[PDB]
């Protein structure tokens, strides 16, 4: 998935003008709703599943970057193991998630020569990044003072 | 120029909106066919902030209404100022909401939402420079939380850099006057906190202790209510529409009040108040109008500001009056209630002045005030709201137009959100 | 020929420029029509002074000077006011919203596309001038345009005409009063230009002439246009040598060599001596002592900082009227005498003075006085430092926890670039604390 400016866009899925909606599960937690989870079984599979994505991506061109990223970019495993010994064992025993996020670049707006509807994509970017340096700030004073 | 776009969803926003224009048009002298009959050259000046032209030197408010039931659009038609507003505006259908949040939102509201945002983009695009929008609903309602919501959620969608407002009348603690009244409330802010820039939280409650201890009224009735609302709203957008000595868009409101993007909510207050027969009595000046502004018994929220801190707070003045005495009120206001006021802000008091004062009023003051004691206000609601949603009281009517629980618990979690975030500056020490 | 240029820029600017536009006018017969009748009387004479007004063919005086804001307001005041006939029609307004008390927004998205139109009209009126010798910027820090339009236009003006002098004069935050929330903001990110582009920078403070207005003058309930009034005064005696005759003359160039010992060190200090009401103008000599002594007095100063806690490093004096120079020499050495005022032990002149006989003038339904002489000074002394401390602090206690800052990062501006102006303020500041450091 990749955010665009605060909108959730599906890449493996085809064209589709549409957003998704986020939604949290009470015990779960946040999440997005109808992203187009699928299954892999060969190595070829997740490679063009892999190459797809970031060919649908959204980038343009800035000074200080010919292929820069306009939308932050998060891909996202699931894997289940199941054991499955007859006589003593269960299965799907362990699920687990793997979690592999691409973050924008803070954009200096003049060193970058932003203007128009790329000066907005930074702009947007940067209240973002800022968020993040929020958050990441206060988790850190939070978990060090208890 | 800065053109505003008005909207009216609902019984209530829809009466508060006709009793705003009958007070707007006097303002800027309007008759009530159309024509201009006024003595001031100012008056014409500014007039497309919120009037269109029309061929016979006629002028059209720029507002649009919106309903589900026939009966309030007769009755707007059928009044003192029914023939001045535009037909094709008359948006509305039958079978309303029926006091149903979803119905609003979900069933039959999205069937007029086309028709209402087409209108909507006609009007918006022959706006020479469009400044924002402002819509007048009650929480507490059907029709007006369902349909206002959704329109918010649809232009904010369309139009993502003007200006939001929203004139909303939220439940009260004891006078109640429909048994669903927390579902919608809380349906309602869980969306308001996301998708709006500015939000002035009004109460009955509040303008009826207004009206009985102050203006010692003996029979209010909504009409009076409508007054005060409109008086407030008329005074918030003054600087756009008449020239001053320190101007104040509503973007700078918006810049200096909101300190972080979630708290967006205020307690809106007007000055003076003389209740009349009194007004020999009492000699109007600056000092008088800062006194009765910052008064607990003054605002309209129903809630008491000094339980909390005031994070900011804006004053706008109409008349003619001296800078310095302005500055040194407030500074000596800011400085006795040392302790109501938060202390890593050094200063909190945004000030506007503006040279023409209403019309019967040698001067007059607006405030808006934003302070943690509002939480008050959410965490009503939110015990209401659990104290029905723990043995689903009423929830199948919902559930019967397409919801689920999810989104009751994800509504009631954000306003807890809202809650604590308000509720961590609230206390005092904090400091550096 | 001497010729100026004068840019107002955002409310306070334009406000200012009312005022003082109004002494000009006065001060050289000229209506508020253009015309000049007196030039029917008199028969000669250039007394439609080049340094401010343009002369036509048919007799009409049209100012030098550009209007610029970015809401139309303050400017369709003057459109459709007593001096419609006045100014040329060009006067750059934005017809759209204004900066909203927004440096990003004033810098970077609304701040152009109108910073073209304003470089086209500064080039023409300075392709008209014949010997332009400076630019008269007026702002005010803590506005959204006033900050950035100002850098703005102040960089793009640095970078074309390059070696004109470039004064400026602009409202300090007060330490207490004040009518913004995000004024610390605005002040600190507008740190830069004033530090590299101009050449000298006039502070002043809304408190201070508050003061002086309620125990000089006797007004209990003063209003932005007696501070206008006071300011344009101010503006008017720094200019007025290149205009009137003298016996001795002070340029731009001579401010701009005697009051900076340092390219870093530009920011004096300014005084108006004689400010006093009709009623008390009697019952005083208000001799050249008198008068001389008053501008020392901290109390009299025109920004909330005591001179007594820093050093004096340089003084200009600019009279005005009947003054002879026995009697400014006298008031030098009784200056000099007293030791409450310190001089660094690296400038042992100390002094620059300027005499004028054009006396000065009183509008009607002024506050001031008549009177037969005037004096005012320019200072540069290390207690302004003080001032700046004070901002800085508040800056502070809102960066820790970011307040206001997504509205400025949501306009193009970056975080970090707060904290760079923040570091760099703090270097001006050190640097005013070792200039005056006794020698060893
Ligand atoms: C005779 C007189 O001047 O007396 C005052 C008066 O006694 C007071 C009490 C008035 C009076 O207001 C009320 O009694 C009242 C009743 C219900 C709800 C709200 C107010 C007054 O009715 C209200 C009236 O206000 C106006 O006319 C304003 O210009 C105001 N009017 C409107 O809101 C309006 C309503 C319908 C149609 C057109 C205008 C206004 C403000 C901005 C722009 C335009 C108009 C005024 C000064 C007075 C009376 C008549 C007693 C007050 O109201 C206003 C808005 O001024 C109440 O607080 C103020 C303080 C005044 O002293
Ligand atoms: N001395 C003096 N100061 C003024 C005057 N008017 C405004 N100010 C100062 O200006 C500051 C407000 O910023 P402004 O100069 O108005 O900024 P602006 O020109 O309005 O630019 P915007 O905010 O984008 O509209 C206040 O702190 C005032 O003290 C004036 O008439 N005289
Ligand atoms: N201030 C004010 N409140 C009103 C008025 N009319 C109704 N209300 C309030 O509106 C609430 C009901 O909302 P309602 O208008 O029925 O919502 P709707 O059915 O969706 O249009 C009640 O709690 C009333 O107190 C009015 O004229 N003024
Ligand atoms: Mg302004």
């Amino acid at each position: 998935m990749e955010i665009y400016c605060e909108r959730v866009r599906d890449l493996l899925n085809p064209k589709n003008k549409g957003n998704l909606r986020v939604r949290e599960h009470p015990l779960l937690g946040p999440y997005v709703e109808d992203l187009s989870k699928l299954a892999v079984t060969s190595y070829n599979d997740i490679q063009d599943l892999m190459d797809s994505g970031n060919k649908a991506r959204t980038v343009a061109a800035t000074n200080m970057n010919e292929t820069s990223s306009r939308s932050h970019a998060v891909f996202n495993i699931i894997f289940t193991q199941k054991r499955h010994d007859a006589e003593t064992n269960i299965t799907t025993e362990k699920v687990s998630k793997i979690s592999l996020v691409d973050l924008a670049g803070s954009e200096r707006a003049d060193s970058t020569g932003a203007k128009g509807t790329r000066l907005k994509e930074g702009a947007n970017i940067n209240k973002s990044l800022t968020t993040l340096g929020k958050v990441i700030s206060a988790l850190a004073e939070m978990d060090s003072g208890p | 120029m800065r053109e505003i776009v008005h909207i009216q969803a609902g019984q209530c926003g829809n009466q508060i909106g006709a009793k705003f224009w009958e007070v707007i048009s006097d303002e800027h002298g309007i008759d009530p066919t159309g024509s201009y009959h006024g003595d001031s050259d100012l008056q014409l000046e500014r007039i497309n902030v919120y009037y269109n032209e029309a061929t016979g030197n006629k002028y059209v408010p720029r507002a649009i209404l919106v309903d589900l039931e026939p009966g309030t659009m007769d009755s707007v038609r059928s009044g003192p100022f029914g023939q001045i507003f535009r037909p094709d505006n008359f948006v509305f259908g039958q079978s309303g909401a029926g006091n149903n949040w979803a119905k609003g939102h979900y069933t039959e509201g999205a069937e007029l939402v086309d028709s209402v945002l087409d209108v909507v983009r006609k009007e918006s695009e022959s706006c020479d420079c469009l400044q924002g929008f402002q819509l007048t609903h009650s929480l507490g309602g059907g029709t007006g939380s369902g349909m206002g919501t959704l329109l918010i959620s649809k232009i904010r969608e369309e139009y993502p850099d003007r200006i939001m407002n929203t004139f909303s009348v939220m439940p009260s603690p004891k006078v109640s006057d429909t048994v669903v009244e927390p579902y919608n409330a809380t349906l309602s802010v869980h969306q308001l906190v996301e998708n709006t820039d500015e939000t002035y939280c009004i109460d009955n409650e509040a303008l009826y202790d207004i009206c009985f201890r102050t203006l010692k009224l003996t029979t209010p009735t909504y009409g009076d209510l409508n007054h005060l609302v409109s008086a407030t709203m008329s005074g918030v957008t003054t600087c756009l529409r008449f020239p001053g000595q320190l101007n104040a868009d509503l973007r700078k409101l918006a810049v200096n009040m909101v300190p972080f993007p979630r708290l967006h909510f205020f307690m809106p207050g007007f000055a003076p108040l003389t209740s009349r027969g009194s007004q020999q009595y009492r000699a109007l000046t600056v000092p008088e109008l800062t006194q009765q502004m910052f008064d607990s018994k003054n605002m309209m929220a129903a809630c008491d500001p000094r339980h909390g801190r005031y994070l900011t707070v804006a004053a706008i003045f109409r008349g003619r009056m001296s800078m310095k005495e302005v500055d040194e009120q407030m500074l000596n206001v800011q400085n006795k209630n040392s302790s109501y006021f938060v202390e890593w802000i050094p200063n909190n008091v945004k000030t506007a002045v503006c040279d023409i004062p209403p019309r019967g009023l040698k001067m007059s003051a607006t405030f808006i005030g934003n302070s943690t004691a509002i939480q008050e206000l959410f965490k009503r609601i939110s015990e209401q709201f659990t104290a029905m949603f723990r043995r689903k009281a009423f929830l199948h009517w919902y559930t019967g137009e397409g919801m689920d629980e999810m989104e009751f618990t994800e509504a009631e979690s954000n306003m807890n959100d809202l809650v604590s975030e308000y509720q961590q500056y609230q206390d005092a020490t904090a400091d550096e | 020929m001497r010729e100026c240029i004068s840019i107002h820029v955002g409310q306070a600017g334009v406000q200012i420029g009312n005022a003082c536009w109004e002494l000009y006018c006065l001060e050289h017969g000229i209506q508020p029509d253009g015309q000049m009748p007196s030039d029917k009387t008199i028969g000669g004479g250039d007394d439609s002074f080049n340094t401010f007004f343009s002369e036509t063919g048919a007799g009409k005086h049209v100012p030098r000077a550009v209007f610029v804001d970015l809401e139309p307001t303050v400017i369709d005041e003057v459109r459709t006011g007593t001096y419609r006939q006045l100014f040329h029609p060009e006067q750059l307004i934005t017809g759209k919203e204004d900066a909203a008390n927004n440096y990003a927004r004033g810098h970077y998205t609304i701040g152009k596309e109108i910073i073209d139109l304003v470089l086209d009209r500064i080039r023409k009126l300075a392709d008209q001038c014949t010997g332009l010798q400076g630019f008269l910027v007026f702002h005010s820090f803590g506005g959204g345009t006033g900050s950035g339009f100002t850098s703005l236009l102040m960089e793009r003006l640095s970078v074309d005409y390059g070696k004109k002098s470039k004064l400026e004069f602009s409202i300090y935050p007060a330490p207490q009063v004040s009518t913004a929330v995000v004024e610390p903001y605005n002040s600190i990110l507008t740190t830069h230009t004033t530090l590299e582009h101009s050449d000298c920078a006039f502070m002043v403070d809304n408190e201070a002439i508050y003061d002086i207005c309620r125990r000089n003058l006797d007004i209990e309930r003063p209003t932005y246009t007696n501070l206008n009034r006071l300011i344009s005064q101010i503006v008017s005696s720094i200019t007025a040598s290149l205009r009137f005759d003298g016996a001795l003359n002070v340029d731009l160039t001579e401010f701009q060599t005697n009051l900076v010992p340092y390219p870093r060190i530009h920011f004096p200090l300014a005084t108006y001596a004689p400010v006093i009401s009709a009623e008390k103008a009697y019952h005083e000599q208000l001799s050249v002592a008198e008068i001389t002594n008053a501008c020392f007095e901290p109390a009299n100063q025109m920004v909330k900082c005591d001179p007594r806690h820093g050093k004096y490093m340089a003084c200009c004096l600019l009279y005005r009227g009947d003054v002879v120079p026995k009697d400014v020499n006298a008031a030098i050495a009784t200056i000099k005498t007293k030791r409450s005022i310190q001089f660094v032990d690296w400038c042992p002149t100390g002094f620059k003075v300027g005499i004028n006989y054009q006396p000065p003038t009183v509008v009607p339904g002024g506050d001031l006085a008549k009177v037969q002489r005037a004096v005012c000074m320019l200072s540069n002394t290390t207690a302004i430092a003080e001032a700046w401390a004070r901002l800085d602090h508040k800056f502070d206690l809102m960066y820790a926890k970011r307040a206001f800052v997504h509205w400025y990062v949501g306009e193009g501006m970056e975080e970090g670039e707060f904290s760079e102006a923040r570091e760099d303020m703090a270097a001006l500041e050190k640097d005013y604390e070792e200039v005056g450091v006794d020698s060893v």
